[PDB]
């Protein structure tokens, strides 16, 4: 996860 | 997605629901597109913290995340292809793209109906201007500070944003580069938001919807100064080709 993710997962 | 409307998958009939499987109903993790009767585009990191093809399930036709809808079609994923230089760099992704083959209980691919479509990939290179003014969808969250999603599927409008803007120190500065696209909203009402990812950036190109992007990242949804980002498909044509074809 980086920080700017727009991922579920983050 | 953050503003735009809720809607039906008729509207976005290449919408592709990518869920996970669970020890039981699957949890669904983000989006992607039919780009033909086999094979659905989507994001990498989408797949990173478990790289398994039969971890996941795919449906077509959904307008409803989690439920049932008419004419939905269920697919286990045959194969699963992720980007070689697939790299996260702490704040952003690189080359997040991944291929999905999909296929059914009985053997069948994605069967055409109002509700499923494919869409077109965008040409080699194109004379002839097209607008700036592309569509985003998907089941992500309707602002950056929701706990919770919304469950029914959510379609919006932005522009294009050069990457020259894009690069400016106020915006992203050097994360950004050609193999990126970004788009926001002028006023900063409507962007993609977080349970959007791997889902399509539809421009309108020769006349027909095209998969321009993919939603890879951006720091929150809908901020100022702050484009949605996403995976420059026209870049990676080749190697759909390569793949698919």
């Amino acid at each position: 996860c980086p920080a700017y993710s727009r991922y579920i997962g983050c | 997605i953050v503003g735009g409307e809720f809607t039906e998958v008729e509207n976005q009939p290449w919408f592709a629901a990518i869920y996970q499987k669970n020890k039981s109903p699957p949890s669904f993790k983000c989006g992607g597109s039919l780009i033909s009767p086999c094979w659905v585009a989507s994001a990498a990191h989408c797949f990173i913290q478990l790289p398994k093809k039969e971890n996941y399930v795919v449906y077509l036709g959904q307008s409803k995340e989690s439920s049932y809808n008419p004419g939905e079609m269920k697919f286990e994923v045959e194969q699963l292809i992720l980007h070689e230089y697939y790299r996260e760099d702490s704040l952003a992704y690189h080359n997040d793209i991944a291929l999905l083959k999909i296929r059914t209980s009985t053997g069948q691919c994605a069967q055409p109906s109002r509700s499923i479509q494919t869409i077109a990939l965008p040409p080699r290179f194109t004379d002839a201007p097209f607008g700036s003014d592309c569509e985003i969808t998907g089941f992500g969250k309707e602002s950056e500070s929701d706990y919770l999603y919304p469950k029914n599927l959510k379609m919006s409008v932005v522009k294009l944003v050069s990457h020259e803007q894009c690069m400016q120190p106020h915006y992203y500065g050097s994360e950004i580069n050609y193999k990126m696209l970004c788009a926001a909203d002028p006023e900063w009402k409507t962007d993609s938001c977080k349970g959007d990812s791997g889902g399509p950036l539809i421009c309108n190109i020769e006349g027909r919807p095209t998969l321009s992007g993919i939603v890879s990242w951006g720091r929150g949804c809908a901020e100022k100064n702050k484009p949605g980002v996403y995976t420059r498909v026209s870049h990676f044509l080749d190697w759909i080709q390569s793949h698919i074809g």
